[PDB]
């Protein structure tokens, strides 16, 4: 559960993100991959090679999820209801795949903005994140 | 914990340049103010009430020194990680009763203060193999539960 | 996030409990200290005996907060906002403990309540008891 | 797993009335149902789609009883989960990939189902010592991870 300083640095911080989403979601993706090579499981027709434009395109994809995601804070399982489905029911993503997802944000995050990523934004982030996993892993419909 | 040659050497190339006086207190710091149940663990050490309170609390630096100092010993140490944090293990599994996830947070935090300090030469190649020491020291840590 | 089906289970479910609130919630906790023992160091001036009365009227409160619970399933981090408050901040509850409660509780009900405990009621049980862990391990003030 | 022989005792009578036909594919189904993302490793079962199909598939039966078996197995010989589960844990971890988390589930599963079954006489230190053997035999499983 995000309090409401949580929402704020969160907005706060992907708004900085800006037009950098889509290379920074590529990226967080990348060293997923690298990091947790039994993620790339769940791509298994995927070009997972180093600078991919299919890893690219879907680093946007996933940038522009939590764009949305930041837009609508306060009705995520609203907002998410067609991606949770996609995740939840259809690919059966296993939930501990989304922590390292949510690491692999951090950590592109941190490496891009480091005056941004203070301690108190880090801990915002890291529950906006963990909130958007469970609402992805959850089957509400 | 196996690194490619590539890896050793990249690994540490890095840690040449962590500041070893303040890297394991930004990390334990982090942990306290991301997770914040951590601080149960450290009612002993005052002031924890705000993120600025913990990461100038003069006991999270010094207290980190010696999280980091474990973590240089068991990069010299990767094939024998289980020996080299038996002491740690018992202390932390024991006699604390630290849960393990625990363990993977704070090896996290601080691949997160690598980024952070880093940056481009935090490369995905380079977190990669990080990822295998941490998740080594973490395992080593754990095995008093396992 | 719960579907509207489990939030169906939930109520016909944790009904059944009534006047067996305290001897229930008293069972799970009792459970839980012998299990997983590491858990009574919460509660470290507790008599924790078996047939403890401290226990037994710890285990009405505990069941009484999840009727709150149940009763304000739509909108729980408001409903539940004192608790979160006595576990996240002053407390500082580690997560894996509420895990262990509540597998404690679903042990409970499945041995109390054997014709309720089906696949699909279980299931939402846990999601239940799953979404009030996170509500209480969170600080959201 | 240290039981101490009441403990042992109390687990073993138990386990003698619990039905080797019917329980493990009682507990294999519940963990589908209840942790929908663990039916990502049974695609070529079938029919999954309602808990009513999943209860009923012949192929969570069937599998279900094989599963009761390696638990039977870890309960005849305690002192050794580790060599009794090698197999197992290489199959479970290298080949499938399985996050060590689903084991400690479906232990959990099962001990569910066992309180349902049995009732009041699943009483918490029957429990207590049911959680002993569930927690080694995941680590046992989990032992090529650590
Ligand atoms: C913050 C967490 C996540 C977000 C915001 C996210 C978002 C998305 C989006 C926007 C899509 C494209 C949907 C479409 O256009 O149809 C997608 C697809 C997909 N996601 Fe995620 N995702 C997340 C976590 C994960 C994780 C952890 C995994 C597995 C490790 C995963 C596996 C997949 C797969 C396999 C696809 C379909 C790819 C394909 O075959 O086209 N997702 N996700
Ligand atoms: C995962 C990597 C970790 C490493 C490398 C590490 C390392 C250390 C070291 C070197 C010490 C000092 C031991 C001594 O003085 O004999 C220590 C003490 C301690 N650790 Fe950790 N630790 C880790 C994780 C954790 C976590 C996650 C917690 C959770 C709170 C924790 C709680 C403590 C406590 C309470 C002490 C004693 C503090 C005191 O003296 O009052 N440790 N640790
Ligand atoms: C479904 C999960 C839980 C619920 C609904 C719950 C509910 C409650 C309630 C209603 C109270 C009394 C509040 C008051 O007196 O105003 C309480 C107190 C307390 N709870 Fe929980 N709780 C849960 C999980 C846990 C867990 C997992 C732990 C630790 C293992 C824990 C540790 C405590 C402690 C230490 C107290 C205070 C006891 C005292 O010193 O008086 N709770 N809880
Ligand atoms: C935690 C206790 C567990 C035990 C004791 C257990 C036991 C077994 C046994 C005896 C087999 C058959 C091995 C063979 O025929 O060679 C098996 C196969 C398998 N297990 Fe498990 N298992 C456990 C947990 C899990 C979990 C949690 C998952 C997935 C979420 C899983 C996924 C599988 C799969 C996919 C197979 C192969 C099925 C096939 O033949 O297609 N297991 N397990």
């Amino acid at each position: 559960v995000l309090s409401p300083a949580d929402k704020t640095n969160v907005k706060a911080a992907w708004g900085k993100v800006g037009a950098h989403a889509g290379e920074y979601g590529a990226e967080a993706l990348e060293r997923m991959f690298l990091s947790f090579p039994t993620t790339k499981t769940y791509f298994p027709h995927f070009d997972l090679s180093h600078g991919s434009a299919q890893v690219k395109g879907h680093g946007k994809k996933v940038a522009d999820a939590l764009t949305n995601a930041v837009a609508h804070v306060d009705d995520m399982p609203n907002a998410l209801s067609a991606l949770s489905d996609l995740h939840a029911h259809k690919l059966r993503v296993d939930p501990v795949n989304f922590k390292l997802l949510s690491h692999c944000l951090l950590v592109t995050l941190a490496a891009h903005l480091p005056a941004e990523f203070t301690p108190a934004v880090h801990a915002s982030l890291d529950k906006f994140l963990a909130s958007v996993s469970t609402v992805l892993t959850s089957k509400y419909r | 914990v196996h690194l490619t040659p590539e890896e050793k050497s990249a690994v540490t190339a890095l840690w040449g340049k962590v500041n070893v006086d303040e890297v394991g207190g930004e990390a334990l710091g982090r942990l306290l103010v991301v997770y914040p149940w951590t601080q149960r663990f450290f009612e002993s050490f005052g002031d924890l009430s705000t993120p600025d309170a913990v990461m100038g609390n003069p006991k999270v630096k010094a207290h980190g020194k010696k999280v980091l100092g474990a973590f240089s010993d068991g990069l010299a140490h990767l094939d024998n990680l289980k020996g080299t944090f038996a002491t740690l293990s018992e202390l932390h599994c024991d006699k604390l009763h630290v849960d393990p996830e625990n363990f993977r947070l704070l090896g996290n935090v601080l691949v997160c203060v690598l980024a952070h300090h880093f940056g481009k030469e935090f490369t995905p190649p380079v977190q990669a193999a990080y990822q295998k020491v941490v998740a080594g020291v973490a395992n080593a840590l754990a095995h008093k539960y396992h």
